[PDB]
């Protein structure tokens, strides 16, 4: 067991250092159990969507409007992220889809922090592969679970 | 100034009627999207604030509370499903009010419902005959013991997320109902234990019962977890050192003194203690928390134990070892005690598990279910339910019928055949009778997706052509026979099925008013 | 092919111009409900055959489905649908430049 001692000038400044430095334990966490890597913001929701929207048209049918609102709705977190960041939600993320494709397949996202370009390489921003993949697991299924439920009988409290 | 209900609600006439008919129509609105394997699932938030969502027409109408007289006379007759026969209880409900809806056009043309009751009698008497015909015997014919439990369990457990996993989630079915006397089968006696996170192929099955092992209590690194032949103890009062409600006033005024009623606080409790070690057993259960003087003391002497067990967990370990709890410590007699094969304490999960396994005298068993999610896991188990029935009662009923929409069609393609030959009102009210079968098939495919105008008129045709079997594929979107593709149910299900809709149809339309006394 | 030709631009030329093929699809979404076919069901029958196949390939009336347009005599003229999207982006643009209506008199 190890014991991390926090300090800080006020309340809510121990509460977020405390929280900010477990959120880097659980990062740490996944970067241990999986070696496997990727660089998450604003470049993997382009690449996902990119590979998507070529593979919609040979499945030929009711998939390829779903893989096509597919890659559409993975498009809101890079457009989301650009909203936050006081940049053009889609002129970021076309610049990023055209780097992308013009030159090679890569990890380029958005501007948020701040850097001489949009690489996500050498700006050292990193998420887990096994995290990615969690994120976009249940977001997909709880998406089916809503679509599930045909009736809502709600009733009052006795 | 008089008046005759003194302020007591009673309407009749035709509306009444009528009302009824709008009351059938919404319980079946309901429960039209839960209607078959891949039917969509009813979210119900009952005033306990208990939120549930399944599909299971029993669990539905039983947390729903329809105060509605009509309405309810459907809730009853479900349960009454769910006792004769235990499955169907949704189609059950939607058959009978689908017979409200053809009904509804003969009430404003004048025709009376005793006659319109009295053409359902006669049409049902005639649909069972012709279900005894479509009832094929079969035990050994053309099967094995082990491909029929399997290949009938690879079609309820098909189009689902364990669809790739489906043959390890098969061996794990089919051997939870072998481990139980074919003679006697119950849903009851398999237990499921559902392990947040791990793979979904790495489940194990277990021959005894397993709990949660809920004992939060500190000294761990002793007491070890594995043991060949353990004694197992259970117990009811509490052992630990400071007590959980009970004091006493005691007054002392000398040093020796209070370090005297300090140990005899412990004396007391040491006492009952030390003869749980004098009976020798190595596991101790308890239904109330086992403290940490009494979890150390048994950590010397080499005792498990674990408190807070839940009573459902503690009925099962009866049935397990064939043990029984004893209140006291003193008077426990040696045929309390109970031994399993093995015992162990597993990790899965990133949680303690405690488990009983080969258990001889065990009349239940536990199943234990991984994944990445609590919500898949929940739903593989209920993936499972459905899987556990159709092997169930494929041993319990050996007189099978075509399902999946292959005997309903059949029930509903001799009945236009034999209203031919009768005159009269009779004969659009049994013509309305075979219609009215004509939903069972098409919520299935409204419910799964697929288009009910092309499947249901394609399926018209082939069956009318000589073909019996042909049902629905719920897999691939086309008409098939469902005998090859192994979707099966027992003849007393579509027995018990037209019976008790047609008999809760004919209790509804028999209502001509409805008194409902305030007070 | 506009949709596949807008993936190769940048910045707003990608957004707008994928939404420019979109209403391009109501002239065979209107011919599959008027002739009573499946809406959603014909159109993938012809964004099916128009990867491998061509132009050939249409909605049928008298085939009451997806054909040759070609072998059933089906022919329109290319100046009719040249002076549409044509008199259609002139009506589009009119329209979104009156920013407001004033009574003037």
């Amino acid at each position: 067991t190890v014991t991390c001692f926090v300090r800080g000038s006020n309340k809510m400044i121990v509460d977020e250092a405390e929280r900010a430095l477990h959120d880097s334990l659980c990062v740490v966490r996944n970067l241990v159990k999986d070696s496997r890597v990727v660089y998450g913001g604003g470049a993997a929701e382009v690449t996902m969507s990119l590979a998507v929207s070529e593979e919609a048209d040979k499945q030929r049918g009711i998939d390829q409007y779903a893989f096509r609102g597919f890659a559409q709705a993975l498009d809101t977190i890079p457009m989301t992220l650009a909203e936050n960041s006081g940049l053009d939600p889609i002129g970021t993320l076309s610049t990023l889809k055209s780097k992308q494709l013009k030159e090679k397949i890569s990890n380029i996202g958005v501007d948020c922090l701040g850097y001489g370009s949009n690489d996500m390489k050498e700006l050292f921003v990193v998420d887990p592969f096994i995290g990615k993949k969690q994120q976009i697991l249940l977001a997909t299924q709880l998406c089916r679970m809503i679509l599930k439920i045909d009736n809502v009988i709600i009733s009052g409290k006795d | 100034i008089v008046v005759l209900k003194e302020g007591t609600d009673a309407s009749q006439g035709k509306g009444q009627i009528i009302s009824n008919i709008n009351a059938c129509v919404a319980v079946q609105e309901a429960l039209k999207p839960t209607l078959g394997p891949l039917g969509s699932d009813i979210l119900i938030v009952t005033s306990n604030q208990k939120t549930t969502i399944s599909n299971d027409g029993a669990t539905i109408l039983k947390l729903l509370d329809v105060v509605h007289p009509a309405a309810k006379t459907l809730v009853d007759i479900s349960r009454a499903q769910d006792a004769e026969v235990g499955d169907g209880t949704t189609s059950v409900t939607i058959l009978a009010g689908e017979l409200m809806k053809e009904a509804k056009p003969f009430l404003e043309e004048g025709i009376s419902s005793h006659l319109i009751m009295k053409g359902y009698r006669k049409a049902v008497s005639l649909a069972v005959e012709k279900i005894n015909e479509l009832a094929v015997d079969i035990t050994s014919e053309k099967s094995s013991g082990r491909e029929l439990l399997e290949r009938c369990a690879r079609t309820a457990m098909s189009s689902k997320l364990i669809h790739n996993n489906a043959d390890f989630f098969v061996k794990m079915c089919v051997d939870a109902v072998l481990s139980l006397d074919r003679n006697d089968l119950d849903d009851k006696l398999i237990g499921i234990k559902k392990i947040p996170g791990g793979a979904m192929e790495e489940s194990l099955f277990i021959n005894g019962v397993a709990f949660k092992k809920t004992f939060s209590y500190a000294g761990f690194e002793q007491q070890p977890k594995k043991f060949n032949n353990p004694k197992i103890l259970s117990l009811n009062v509490e052992l630990e050192l400071k007590a959980e409600k009970d004091n006493a006033e005691v007054r002392v005024e000398h040093v020796e003194d209070y370090q005297a009623i300090v140990d005899a606080e412990w004396q007391l409790i040491f006492e009952k203690l030390r003869q749980v070690e004098e009976t020798g057993a190595n596991i101790v259960l308890s239904k109330l928390p086992i403290g940490d003087l009494a979890t150390q003391f048994f950590a010397d002497r080499n005792i498990f134990c674990a408190g807070r067990v839940s009573a459902d967990d503690m009925n099962r370990v009866i049935q397990a070892v064939g043990g029984s709890i004893q209140s006291t410590t003193s008077d426990i007699k040696p045929e309390h005690l109970g031994t399993c094969a093995l015992f162990e304490e597993m990790q899965i999960g990133s949680e303690r598990y405690n488990l009983f396994q080969g258990c001889p005298q065990a009349k239940t068993c536990t199943l234990l279910l991984r994944g990445g999610a609590e919500q898949v896991i929940a739903e593989v188990e209920r993936s499972l339910h459905d899987a556990i029935m159709i092997v169930k009662r494929a041993l319990q009923n050996k007189l099978i019928v075509a399902g999946g929409g292959a005997t309903e069609m059949e029930v509903s393609k001799c009945l236009r055949d034999y209203s031919k030959t009768i005159a009269g009102k009779q004969q659009m009210i049994i013509n309305a009778f075979a219609k009215a079968l004509e939903v069972i098939p098409r919520q299935l495919c409204e419910n799964a997706g697929f288009d009910a105008i092309e499947i249901l008129n394609k399926l018209r045709l082939a069956h009318s052509k000589g073909e019996k079997w042909y049902g629905v594929v719920f897999e691939t979107e086309n008409i098939g026979d469902n005998f090859a593709k192994f979707v099966w149910e027992p003849a007393l299900v579509k027995i018990n099925a037209l019976n008790s809709a047609t008999e809760a149809t004919n209790l509804i339309l028999s209502v001509d008013e409805t008194i409902t006394n305030k007070g | 092919r506009l949709s596949k030709e807008a993936r190769s631009m940048e910045g707003v030329q990608a957004f707008i111009w994928q939404e420019f093929a979109s209403a391009l699809e109501v002239i065979p979404t209107t011919l599959a409900e008027n002739a009573g076919l499946n809406s959603i069901k014909v159109v993938t029958e012809l964004r099916s055959k128009h990867e491998n196949g061509e132009l050939n390939d249409g909605i049928s009336v008298r085939r009451s489905g997806t054909t040759n347009t070609y072998e059933e005599h089906i022919l329109q003229p290319v100046l009719v649908s040249t002076s549409a999207i044509t008199l259609a982006s002139e009506c589009v643009k009119s329209i979104l430049r009156i920013d407001d209506i004033a009574f003037s008199r």
